[PDB]
């Protein structure tokens, strides 16, 4: 479980109003700490945990400075990328980036990237070495050569191995009682009507942290991923997590049906099955 | 931090 | 081609009736973000909290709208989603089974 940074932008035009609107988000692991949008009255990139509040103004104002010139260059962008894909003005499109840094158990960038979308679809990304770059289609390739033409991945590879890493090792500390505590799922099962082919067993794993975990139904010995619903991880609000997994069973057969746990909080998977 | 490198597409 | 949304209403901690909960619709795995989330009781529109628009690695976006409340036998609630793939509202109710 290697910690990381990371930080993911949108920008998305609105030809009804003749603008667009920039937000950002960033997280540590899984829990959000900083926010910017374009579209608040004198934008500021804002605190949205607790332990990044003791950062100076400095901070905030550098922050905010950069993110300002991010949102207005993604604006312009905008504009440029309806031109290469031969694009009316009467619709509104989406532009991503995603970048950031694994932390390696040495305190080195064990993997970083930046990579970004257009529409929902990729468009250009940073390759692992942090030296070149790939491009999806025909458009992206005039950003390309313009970003060869600049040493653009260079100056992207000097954030990803330095600031990146520095900055989130810093958090790490800054956060370490909630950052770096794991919190264990607690789980229960409920059975439920389904239908005439029989009951549903619904394996629950609730208020963990950090997001990863495996939820997995079993009949002696043998995986069941064939007919389960597992549903997306989803927040519980509080900065940890929720999933169930659920598997309908013929009647009187639900002790032949176990749940299995795997999350970094336990020692060991937990077992459950109907009581 | 967030990246200074900002680039025009 | 656009992405529908994945819809999920739930409780921050297991419901008892009488008892303070929050009540939450995590919407995911949705393309383009424009989108339009509201917790409803009885019908009527909750003015419920949305979080800051995120997306996963697919580039697909996510969004919790989150509230306060209290459950009891009588009062019903439930999450409705406008989005450009759905030609009728999605609407999901809450049961305190998912």
């Amino acid at each position: 479980g290697p910690h990381s940074l990371s930080y993911f932008y949108t920008a998305v035009s609105r030809p009804d109003r003749g603008d667009s609107r920039f937000i950002a988000v960033g997280y540590v692991d899984d829990t959000q700490f900083v926010r910017f949008d374009s579209d608040a009255p004198n934008p500021r990139m804002e605190p949205r945990a607790p332990w990044i509040q003791q950062e100076g103004q400095d901070y905030w104002d550098r922050e905010t400075r950069k993110q300002r010139d991010t949102s207005q260059t993604y604006r312009v962008g905008l504009k440029n990328l309806r031109g290469y894909y031969n694009q009316s003005e009467a619709g509104s499109h989406t532009y991503q980036s995603m970048y950031g840094c694994y932390l390696g158990p040495d305190g080195l960038l064990l993997r970083g990237y930046r990579q970004y979308a257009y529409d929902g679809a990729d468009y250009i990304a940073l390759n692992e070495d942090l030296r070149s770059w790939t491009a999806a289609d025909t458009a992206a390739q005039i950003t390309k050569r313009k970003w060869e033409t600049a040493n653009v991945a260079e100056r992207r590879r000097s954030y990803l191995q330095g600031l990146c890493v520095e900055s989130l090792r810093e958090y790490l500390e800054m956060g370490k009682d909630t950052l770096q505590r794991a919190e264990p799922p607690k789980t229960h099962v409920t059975r439920h009507p389904s239908s005439d082919l029989g009951v549903t067993l619904r394996c629950w794993a609730l208020g963990f942290y950090p997001k990863e975990i495996s939820l997995t139904w079993q009949r002696e010995g043998q995986d069941q991923s064939q007919d389960m619903e597992l549903v997306e991880t989803r927040p519980s609000g509080d900065g940890t997590f929720q999933k169930w997994a659920a598997l309908v069973v013929p009647p009187g057969e639900e002790q032949s049906y176990t749940c299995h746990v795997q999350h970094e909080g336990l020692q060991e998977p937990l077992t459950l099955r109907w009581d | 931090y967030s990246s200074d490198v900002t680039t025009l597409v | 081609v656009a992405r529908p949304p994945k819809v999920q209403v739930y409780s921050r901690h297991p419901a008892e009736n009488g008892k303070p909960n929050y009540l939450n619709c995590y919407v995911s795995g949705f393309h383009p973000p424009q989108i339009e989330i509201d917790l409803l009781k009885n019908g009527e529109k909750m003015n419920a909290e949305q979080s800051d628009l995120s997306f996963s690695k697919d580039w697909s976006f996510y969004l919790l709208v989150h509230t306060e409340f209290t459950p009891n036998a009588v009062d019903q609630y439930s999450c409705r989603v406008k989005h450009v793939t759905l030609d009728k509202p999605k609407i999901v109710k809450w049961d305190r089974d998912h």
